[PDB]
């Protein structure tokens, strides 16, 4: 069966906090600006060249 | 590592405006003869830079500590005469 | 003539200018097909307006009864000090009238869009 | 509506002299010239029937050969009452 | 005091001779308030005294209550019937 | 009476993907009446297998699902080798297998990101289509294409 | 008074003064200088002011042709004080209001030169700074050490002359 | 005359190149978040992008579809752009350094801010498509209703300084920036320019509505370079607005002693190094602020229409009204109502 | 300008689209070269016609290109737009994208790569670049 | 890898000329061994910089301007 | 599954349900009548023991209240 709100454990401040304070939201954003420094991906056609298998066709 | 490519844009932008607001400073500056500007001035100020233009031969903000007036100053007054408001 | 009133009427100008280039050096070719609307490449029939919802209207009302309250509070912050105590009793008067008005928006669901149709809850009973 | 206005031969010349200056075709002077004749058919030669053709009439053609600059009561309001107009 | 009386004066005409929409009626009432607080504040400068100043204030504030209940007029009378006559009354 | 306002949502419009015309009916915001309209990608593929021999016929299998292709042959490859009662060698088998979970992972990649990306996630789909152009190399090593392998086939 | 508005033009009058006025010098500072003094002048002249405004509320309409004459006496008695602090304390002066002249005409952004200027003027012409309607509890500003609100920029003359006067044991 | 000129050039063109800038910067910057470049090619590092935009889009044919009102069409971006820019007329980069000096300031800020809802509701009606007018109505829903919280928090704001001139209002700040009191107005403040600008995730117009792309769809060539480049210029006149209200304007550190090492008088020298310090945080707040823009771009989906009407009028604005009982009410117990 | 602001309006018919999303994908980044994908016609300089064209579809595609203000060129990419491919001998599919629209550049391939697409653009732009326009007026 | 410090040393690595050759051409600054020539001009160069991405490590520098 | 309990039924149990389930009601409310509360019950002990009010400023010129003194020196 669903728990109710009264069978909750955790006190309504702390998810008013997570609730008012937008914490996952604040999560994704940081994994984003994570990336921002990572090496990208890109490559520089048609000066380099992605991979060619000898059974291309 | 930190991109610098994509903090070029970044960086136009924020030397644009620095050297955009430095060369407005320099040129208020200039404006006002050496001071920097007046701001938010109520009429009372107005009034006293109206008055600091009768005493300083009309230089502009410049300033004269000199206990008495010029002769000049007795007749130099100013009334506006202002047009009917139809 | 000081910069305020240059930068006003400069800002139009340049507006103009921009535009008066595009008239001047683009290619202009109106033609039937490329005169319709663009509506994902076909074609609709001209309809009576549409019916719309009463909360679309309601936003747009609400807005400036709200909009006259926010403003009526500049000449508080404008005189504050010189009104201090009384003025401050006086003004949060008002702004718990105007906190009742709000609860009877709230309390009312009045820009709720309710979604007409609604899953059937009905139990299923058979007559043996 | 269609706007026409008249305007005196010399006036009008100078203006199309005037604009051929520009980059782009415009009214000519020699159109203006041209404003003057009125199309002369010469009486022997071979026309439209000797091909077994029958020209098409402007009258007809005019709507479908303009139609994208087209410009766009009791019983209406009597069949409005009937339908819904607002919603929740 | 010209501007406000000459806007008052034909905003009035144009609510009168109105023979057109309903809209024109909406906007010649604004345009009539616009008037009088012209000649109001006009009045309130030459005197240099804030009574005129206040009643402006408090004209706008009203004129912007009594637009949102008039268009909410507008929009149940247009709830009944689809749509508004060049008599839409 | 409740009248309906109607809207062509597609086929040139970004949620339609193209080719789906959706003619919705509206009363205010809701949605009360919808019919998809499709056949603006319908290429007469079932006539054309008809004319084909089974392995002229396997790459149209490709080209139905085509995010999914491998697992597209290999329901085409499992219906033949059903009728021709033979059976599939097991490192055969096991390759199919393999192969058809590096499709799926191809295919929920495109699925999800483009869902994602349609409700207006942006990113995943970036960072998604980065691992699905390391999966479609394993495609290129093996078969020579990177999306209409045909490698997947009878036997 | 309200300001001039939409079209206005200046106009001076020529006349002189009627010859049975009595003739008065006029205060010759200009706004940043008079503010500098006008403490100073506030505390010697404060009799004369008074009076001065009284006679014009009992003149009740007539004020500016009743009161000619005491006028007169506030005009010179702030002659008088600028001129002592002309012969007396004008370098201080001088840094106080060049001070006001780059700070807005804000006194907060002058403290150190003021300090100076105070001490000066208390020492050649009896004259004390005081804000007036404060109880002994509430500190008066221009006294308090570690103000909330600073100048951007210290004054450059003033700091030097600030530190001088420290080495010397004048402040 | 020639001082007023040169001023308002200068001013003038650093506010289009940043505009430029912006745009460029956001390619590169939402590239680099999902891993790849973005514009390195047109220009040296891309960064000549922009102008090949404006080039194009400058030299591609106007359209004026069938049942439109032309005049309205072509009027209506040129008249938001003309706002747009009006708006930064009034924007200090440091004490009195401004266009304009208006006592008033603030309320110009309001008003010409309060202009910016007519683009949205012409285009719509500058065509003859039922689908145009609900999204311009929607669009313009959600524009009216998140000035609403743009403005409360301005007063919230005025109501610590009592004062209309902005360079007033920054210079309070020598104290602490009113972020720091203020911080959930901060965040507050950013969401609501984020949905007044009508970037995503509020971003329903343009993403998903009956026309294609928003009320723009059938705009190009100049019409559409004033509708984008007034987007973009909202975007920073709206940061700037965050900026003098809570983040201090123009103000970084005292710089008192390092002014008195460096310097001993006076000098251009010393007025140019003042003005480029004060322009500097300004423009790094400014900068930071862009960048917050383009990174929840970045992080997150779209709300509906319904989600954000709701976001506005059942959450974010009884807490404002609770904010307008709150803040005077610790004035008054304190004894601290600001003078004028 | 128009080799650097390249923007087209996808035509995303069929399997060659996803070649077309991977352009856009990280490997190639096609935003670095300038190019943008618009939804409308009316901001789109370039129709890249991306899969196999049907009769059903055929008028469609007609009314986006005749919305598309000028200067316009179009890309035929992959077999089904270049000439029917797959599916030539069907009932209903149009045999090549050229029976509608004129068509600048023919990129070929079922699918062709992302890296052929990209030839297929740079061959587009080195026709762009030899354009005469006010040259062109300049000969009349 | 993105950093400024991987251009800079590459540009020192390789040279102004090159340097400018390069940002007139591909647009980054590569700097790596030559391999060998094409018939047509053509040269080709690998890098073994460790900062340098998966299917990076090759590339060509082109004899002509209208390079293809 | 939750559900607005009732506030006559119960205050705090209804209290907590708002707590819990309407957290943007419930805070906007309890940050609304902290203040005016906080102003009648604080004020006062601000004054006793933290520091009084302040003295007015001027507002005008401040006029003696009294006749005029017969005064002399800097005469005509
Ligand atoms: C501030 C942003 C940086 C914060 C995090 C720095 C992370 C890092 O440096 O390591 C990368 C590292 C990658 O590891 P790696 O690539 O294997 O090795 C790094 C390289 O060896 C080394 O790579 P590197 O050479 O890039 O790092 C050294 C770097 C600095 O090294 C430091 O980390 C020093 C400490 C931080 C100060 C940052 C100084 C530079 C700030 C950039 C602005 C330049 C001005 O010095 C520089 O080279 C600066 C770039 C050159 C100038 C850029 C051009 C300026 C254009 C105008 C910009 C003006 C607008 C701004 O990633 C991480 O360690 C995790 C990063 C996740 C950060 C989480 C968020 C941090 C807090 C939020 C920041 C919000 C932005
Ligand atoms: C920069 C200054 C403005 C640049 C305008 C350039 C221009 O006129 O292009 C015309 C050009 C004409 O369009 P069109 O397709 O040729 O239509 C004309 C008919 O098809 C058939 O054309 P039409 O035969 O009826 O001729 C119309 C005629 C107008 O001619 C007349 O109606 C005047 C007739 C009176 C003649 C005599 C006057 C007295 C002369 C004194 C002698 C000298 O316009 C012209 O002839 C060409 C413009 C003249 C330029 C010549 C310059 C030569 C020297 C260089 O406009 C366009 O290309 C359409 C672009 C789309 C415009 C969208 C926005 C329009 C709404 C803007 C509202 C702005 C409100 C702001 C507040
Ligand atoms: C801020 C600044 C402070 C000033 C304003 C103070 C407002 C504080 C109100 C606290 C409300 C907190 C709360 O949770 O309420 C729950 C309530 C929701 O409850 P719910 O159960 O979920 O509602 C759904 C039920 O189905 C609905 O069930 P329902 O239909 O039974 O309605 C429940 C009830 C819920 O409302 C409440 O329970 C809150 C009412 C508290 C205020 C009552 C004041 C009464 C004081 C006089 C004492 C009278 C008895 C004395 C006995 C004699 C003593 C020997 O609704 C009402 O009846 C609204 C009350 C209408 C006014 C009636 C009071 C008469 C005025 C009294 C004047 C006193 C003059 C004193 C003379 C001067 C002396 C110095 O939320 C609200 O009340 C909304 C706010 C509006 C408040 C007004
Ligand atoms: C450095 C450059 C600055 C950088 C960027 C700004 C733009 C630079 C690009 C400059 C020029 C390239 C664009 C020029 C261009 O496409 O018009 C070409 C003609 O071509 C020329 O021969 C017409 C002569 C072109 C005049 C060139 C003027 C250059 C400076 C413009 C200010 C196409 O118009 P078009 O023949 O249909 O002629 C006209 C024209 O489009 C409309 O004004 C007329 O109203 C309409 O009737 C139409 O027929
Ligand atoms: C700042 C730059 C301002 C540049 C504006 C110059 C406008 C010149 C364009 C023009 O000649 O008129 C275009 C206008 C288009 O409207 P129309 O052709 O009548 O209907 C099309 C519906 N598919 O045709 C019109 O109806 C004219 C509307 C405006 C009237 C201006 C007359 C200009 C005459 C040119 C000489
Ligand atoms: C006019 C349209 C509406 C006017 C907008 C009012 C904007 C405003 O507040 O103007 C104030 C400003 C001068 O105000 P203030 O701050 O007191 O200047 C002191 C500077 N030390 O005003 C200015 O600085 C310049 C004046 C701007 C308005 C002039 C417009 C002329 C109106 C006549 C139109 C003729 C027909
Ligand atoms: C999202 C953007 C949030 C960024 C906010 C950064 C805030 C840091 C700067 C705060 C500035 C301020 O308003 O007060 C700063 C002030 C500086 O002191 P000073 O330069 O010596 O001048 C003395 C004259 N008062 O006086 C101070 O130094 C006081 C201490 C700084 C203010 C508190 C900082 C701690 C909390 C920072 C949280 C910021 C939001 C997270
Ligand atoms: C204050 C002014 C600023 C906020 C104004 C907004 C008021 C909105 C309140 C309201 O609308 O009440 C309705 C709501 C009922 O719940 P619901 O089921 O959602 O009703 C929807 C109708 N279909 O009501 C609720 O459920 C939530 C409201 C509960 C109110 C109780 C809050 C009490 C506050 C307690 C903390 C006090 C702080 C410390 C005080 C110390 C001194 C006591
Ligand atoms: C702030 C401005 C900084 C950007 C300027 C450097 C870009 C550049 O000068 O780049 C070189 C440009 C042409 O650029 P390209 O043809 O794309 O070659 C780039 C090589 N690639 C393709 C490999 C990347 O040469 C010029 O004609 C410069 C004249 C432009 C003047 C307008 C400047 C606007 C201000
Ligand atoms: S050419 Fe090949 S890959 Fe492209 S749409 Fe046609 S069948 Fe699919």
């Amino acid at each position: 069966r669903p728990a109710t709100w009264e069978e909750s454990e955790e006190g309504a401040l702390s998810k008013a906090t997570k609730y008012f304070l937008l914490a996952e939201m604040f999560r994704g954003l940081y994994v984003v600006l994570e990336q921002f420094f990572r090496a990208p991906y890109t490559i520089y056609y048609p000066f380099e060249k992605g991979p060619v298998s000898p059974r291309f066709r | 590592a930190i991109p610098f490519e994509a903090l070029l844009p970044y960086g136009i932008i924020f030397g644009l405006l620095t050297a955009g607001g430095g060369a407005m400073q320099v040129l208020h500056v200039y404006r006002n003869g050496g001071v920097r500007d007046r701001f938010a001035i109520d009429q009372w100020d107005s009034q006293m830079m109206e008055r600091d233009l009768r005493l300083n031969g009309g230089q502009g903000r410049k300033q004269v500590d000199q206990a008495t007036a010029p002769e000049a100053f007795k007749h130099n007054h100013v009334w506006k005469s202002e047009r009917p408001l139809i | 003539m000081n910069t305020f009133i240059i930068f006003i009427i400069l800002i139009p100008i340049v507006g103009f200018a921009l535009l008066a280039v595009n008239i001047l050096l683009a290619v202009y070719k109106p033609y039937n097909e490329k005169l319709g609307a663009f509506e994902c490449g076909l074609t609709s029939f001209n309809q009576t307006r549409l019916a719309f919802n009463a909360a679309f209207i309601l936003v747009a009302i609400l807005f400036l009864p709200f909009d006259l309250e926010i403003s009526t509070l500049l000449p508080y912050v404008m005189s504050i000090y010189l009104v201090s105590n009384y003025g401050f009793t006086i003004v949060l008067l008002f702004l718990l009238i105007l906190i009742i008005g709000f609860v009877y928006e709230i309390n009312t669901n009045a820009l709720k869009i309710n979604k007409h149709n609604k899953p059937n809850t009905d139990s299923l009973i058979y007559k043996l | 509506e269609v706007r026409h206005i008249e305007l005196p031969k010399a006036l009008y010349q100078a203006y199309t002299k005037a604009t051929q200056a520009i980059w782009w075709p415009t009214y000519s002077p020699d159109q203006v010239e041209r404003q003057f004749l009125s199309q002369k058919i010469d009486p022997s030669a071979k026309t439209f029937n000797d091909l077994d053709l029958t020209p098409m009439e402007l009258p007809d053609l005019m709507f479908k050969l303009i139609r994208p600059y087209r410009v766009n009561v009791s019983q209406l309001e009597n069949k409005e009452k009937t339908f819904v107009h607002i919603l929740d | 005091m010209f501007i406000g009386t000459i806007i008052l004066v034909l905003s009035f005409l144009g609510f009168v001779f109105n023979r057109r929409n309903i809209i024109l009626a909406f906007i010649c009432l604004e345009t009539m308030l616009l008037g009088i607080n012209l000649i109001l504040l006009r009045n309130s400068v030459l005197f240099d005294d804030i009574s005129g100043s206040l009643f402006a204030i408090v004209i706008i504030i009203l004129a912007g209550v009594e637009s949102a209940i008039g268009l909410s007029l507008l929009v149940s009378y247009y709830r009944l019937r689809g749509v508004i006559n060049s008599y839409g009354i | 009476r409740i009248r309906a306002f109607t809207i062509n949502f597609g086929p040139q419009h970004p949620a339609a993907h193209g080719v789906l015309r959706l003619i919705l009916e509206l009363s205010g915001e809701e949605i009360i009446r919808s019919d998809p309209h499709v056949g603006l990608l319908h290429r007469g593929t079932e006539k054309l297998i008809e004319y084909k021999t089974y392995m002229q016929a396997l790459p149209y299998f490709d080209r139905l699902d085509y995010v999914s292709m491998m697992t597209n042959e290999q329901v085409f490859s499992l219906a033949v080798e059903k009728l021709l009662n033979v059976e599939v060698p097991l490192r055969g088998k096991y390759i199919r297998t393999m192969f058809g979970e590096i499709t799926r992972v191809l295919n929920h990649l495109m699925s999800v990101c483009s869902h994602a990306m349609d409700v207006g996630a942006l990113t995943p789909f970036l960072w998604g289509f980065e691992e699905r152009e390391k999966l479609m190399e394993f495609y290129e090593r093996v078969s020579g294409a990177r999306l209409h392998a045909a490698y997947v086939r009878p036997g | 008074p309200r300001e001039a508005a939409a079209h206005w033009v200046p106009f001076e009058d020529k006349a002189n003064m009627p010859d049975n006025v009595p003739d008065v010098v006029e205060v010759g500072a200009t706004s940043a200088p008079l503010l500098s003094a006008s403490y100073f002048i506030g505390a010697k002249c404060k009799p004369y002011n008074d009076d001065f405004m009284l006679c014009r509320e009992e003149s009740q309409g007539s004020g500016a042709i009743d009161c000619l004459k005491e006028g007169r006496r506030v005009t010179r008695c702030a002659v008088s004080v600028i001129e002592d602090i002309n012969k007396s304390c004008l370098d201080e002066f001088r840094l106080h209001w060049q001070c006001l002249e780059q700070n807005n005409h804000q006194l907060s952004g002058c403290r150190k030169a003021e300090a100076l200027l105070n001490k000066c003027v208390f020492t050649k012409l009896n004259l004390e700074k005081k804000i007036p309607g404060l109880r002994p509890d509430e500190e008066p500003v221009f006294l308090k050490k570690d103000p909330w609100i600073k100048p951007a920029v210290d004054d450059f003359k003033s700091v030097r002359a600030y530190a001088e006067a420290k080495k010397n044991g004048t402040l | 005359m020639i001082i007023n000129i040169v001023e308002i050039l200068i001013f003038l063109v650093c506010v289009l190149f940043s505009v430029a800038y912006l745009t460029v910067a956001e390619r590169k910057t939402l590239a680099y978040m999902q891993r790849r470049l973005g514009p390195n090619f047109v220009g040296y590092y891309g960064l000549l992008q922009a102008f090949a935009d404006a080039v194009k889009l400058l030299l591609k044919e106007i359209v004026l579809p069938k049942e439109s009102n032309y005049i309205i069409l072509v009027i209506s971006p040129l008249i938001t752009l003309i706002t747009a820019l009006i708006g930064w007329v009034v924007i200090p980069l440091g004490p009195g350094i401004t266009l304009g000096e208006l006592n008033l300031g603030i309320l110009f800020s309001l008003a010409i801010g309060s202009l910016g809802v007519f683009g949205s509701l012409l285009s719509g009606w500058s065509s003859n498509s039922k689908y145009s007018l609900l999204g311009s109505i929607r669009s313009t829903a959600q524009l009216i209703s998140y000035e609403l919280i743009l403005t409360s928090i301005f007063i919230i704001i005025i109501m610590f300084v009592s004062s209309l001139n902005i360079t007033t209002i920054i210079e309070t700040q020598r104290v602490v920036w009113y972020c720091i009191p203020l911080l959930p107005l901060l965040l507050i403040f950013f969401i609501a320019s984020v949905a007044e600008t009508a970037r995503p995730p509020f971003d329903l117009t343009e993403s998903e509505s009956e026309l294609v792309a928003g009320y723009f769809t059938e705009y190009s060539g100049s019409p559409f370079v004033f509708f984008f480049l007034a987007e973009y210029s909202n975007i920073i006149l709206i940061s700037a607005f965050n900026g003098y209200l809570l983040l201090g304007g123009y103000l970084s550190f005292n710089y008192s002693y390092l002014f008195n090492i460096l310097f001993n008088d006076y000098s251009y020298v010393s007025f140019l190094f003042e003005g480029l310090i004060n322009s500097s945080a300004y423009a790094i707040k400014l900068v930071f602020l862009m960048f917050s823009f383009i990174w929840v771009r970045a992080a997150f989906p779209r709300f509906t229409y319904d989600n954000l009407i709701n976001f506005c009028w059942i959450i974010l604005l009884p807490l404002l009204f609770g904010i307008f009982l709150i803040i005077p009410s610790t004035l008054y117990i304190f004894d601290s109502f600001p003078t004028l | 300008a128009r080799q650097g602001s390249f923007w087209p309006v996808t035509f995303g018919l069929a399997c060659c689209a996803v070649e077309m999303m991977h352009v856009s994908a990280p490997r190639y980044d096609q935003d670095r070269l300038g190019i943008i994908f618009r939804a409308s016609p009316r901001q789109s300089d370039i129709m890249i016609v991306a899969g196999t064209l049907t009769n059903k579809m055929a008028p469609v595609l007609r009314q986006v290109y005749d919305q598309m203000p000028e200067p316009r060129w179009v890309i035929s990419m992959g077999s089904c737009a270049n000439g029917g491919g797959y599916y030539h001998f069907s009932y209903s599919v149009v045999r090549g994208c050229d029976r509608i629209v004129p068509v600048d550049v023919y990129v070929p391939g079922c699918p062709p790569t992302s890296e052929a697409l990209m030839y297929g653009v740079f061959q587009l732009q080195r026709k762009m670049r030899n354009t005469k326009i006010t040259r062109m007026w300049y000969r009349k | 890898s993105s950093s400024l410090y991987r251009v800079l040393r590459n540009a020192w690595e390789v040279g102004p000329r090159s340097y400018w050759k390069q940002l007139n051409s591909i647009g980054d600054t590569k700097s790596g061994r030559l391999v060998g020539t094409d018939i047509y001009g053509n040269k080709f160069y690998e890098t073994d910089h460790q900062d340098e991405i998966h299917l990076r490590t090759r590339y060509v520098e082109y004899k002509e301007k209208d390079y293809d | 599954i939750n559900a607005n309990p009732g506030f006559w039924n119960g205050p705090f149990r209804y209290l907590r349900w708002s707590a819990h389930n309407r957290p943007h009601l419930f805070f906007a409310f309890a940050i609304g009548i902290a203040g005016p509360v906080a102003a009648l019950t604080l004020t006062p002990l601000r004054r006793k023991y933290l520091y009084p009010d302040h003295s007015p400023l001027p507002q005008s010129y401040p006029l003696p209240q009294r006749a005029r003194e017969q005064l002399t020196g800097f005469d005509d």
